[PDB]
């Protein structure tokens, strides 16, 4: 007979997190709360107000769908 | 980062016209 880190080269893992800090900064203004925010975006990410959650839940399974067609060919 | 700020702007937008009905 790492390749799943590799293939966000740890670029999109900072970035994904930066952008879920901002739009769960965005979410928290629209203790735990915050923690649950950070589930939801988390929750997104790995796929399972109201229009900025919607866009970004559509931005995550486009970017989950490509991710897995690149770790795929990467693979 | 431009589309969530233009998401907050239409946010407010649709909030402000929502508070105005």
């Amino acid at each position: 007979n790492s390749a799943f880190l590799e293939p966000f080269s740890a670029d999109v893992w900072v970035m994904m997190f930066v952008m879920l800090l901002i739009v769960s900064a965005v979410a928290v203004f629209v203790s735990f709360t915050i923690g649950k925010a950070i589930w939801l975006l988390w929750g997104l990410v790995f796929n399972n107000s109201k229009i900025m959650v919607s866009v970004w839940a559509f931005f995550a399974v486009i970017f989950l769908a490509s991710y897995t067609a690149n770790l795929a060919a990467f693979m | 980062a431009g589309g969530i700020v233009a998401g907050i702007f239409l946010i407010f937008i649709e909030i402000a016209y929502k508070s105005r009905a």
